[PDB]
């Protein structure tokens, strides 16, 4: 199984977000943490990427435009995984040194959002996900979200998530009530990430007055990339209409 | 240019 062997090698290993866990709990503080954590993640989710199977048959121009869309997505569904695989759903595994439980979701003024996070964590369990199925879908959550006039080469991105949707079937293959869930568990994501994505944006235009540090590369993204999704101008691909 | 210049360096 060529395509698998690929997924799980490239797949990130442990990244810390460098979080002081002697210091008492703080808005600022855990934000800019996360803010850290992303900016880590960024490096990995990058080199990841740029690994997957048939990802440079992309235009570059489309290469660095769907990383810089599905960043949140891949990121959320990831950390849902270790949240199931680490704790049992129990807490959010951001990281190793900067687990969430229910008075950081609180403090975080991010507790609606952190629900659903863990809400997405859960059906790994309540669907009894497999780490190969796991792997797949997170490959298919770079895919999935697009400008709606279009990519640079829109043909080869097209293919390329045919292909993606098509090693999900295979590794499905009860198969038509599989592909349902682990399709509806894929937009589940995306509303879970626009949520966050307007929660960070207003959190960076603000930044100055909550003592929150946005690092060089989140801080671009999040007023060059994220407004376009704000506004409508790229958009989820979803499965199933909502 | 600071996530260009990251894609670019791998
Ligand atoms: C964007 C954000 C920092 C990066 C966070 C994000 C929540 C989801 C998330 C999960 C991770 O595992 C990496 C960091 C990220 C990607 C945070 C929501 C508010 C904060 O500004």
């Amino acid at each position: 199984p060529i395509f698998l062997n690929v997924l799980e090698a490239i797949e990130p290993g442990v990244v810390c977000a460098g979080h002081d866990n002697n210091q008492p709990d703080s808005f600022a503080a855990l934000l800019s943490s996360l803010n850290e954590l992303g900016e880590r993640q960024l490096v990995h989710v990058v080199k990841w990427a740029k690994a997957l199977p048939g990802f440079r048959n992309l235009h570059v121009d489309d290469q660095m435009a769907v990383i810089q869309y599905s960043w949140m997505g891949l990121m959320v569904f990831a950390m849902g995984w270790r949240s199931f695989t680490n704790v049992n759903s129990r807490m959010l595994y951001f990281a190793p040194d900067l687990v969430f439980n229910e008075y950081r979701m609180h403090k975080s003024r991010m507790y609606s959002q952190c629900v659903r996070m863990r809400h997405l964590s859960q059906e790994f369990g309540w669907l009894q996900i497999t780490p190969q199925e796991f792997l797949c879908m997170k490959a298919l959550l770079l895919f999935s979200i697009i400008p709606v006039d279009g990519l640079k080469n829109q043909k080869f991105f097209d293919e390329l998530r045919m292909n993606y949707i098509k090693e999900l079937d295979r590794i499905i293959a009860s198969c038509s009530r599989r592909f349902y869930q682990l399709t509806k568990l894929l937009d589940s994501v995306q509303p879970i990430a626009r949520e966050l994505y307007q929660f960070t944006f207003d959190l960076l235009i603000k930044s100055h007055m909550v003592s929150v540090d946005f690092p060089e590369m989140m801080a671009e993204i999040i007023s060059v990339q994220v407004p376009k999704i704000l506004s409508g101008k790229v958009k989820p691909i979803y499965f199933h209409t909502q | 240019g600071a996530f260009q210049n990251l894609f670019q360096s791998v």
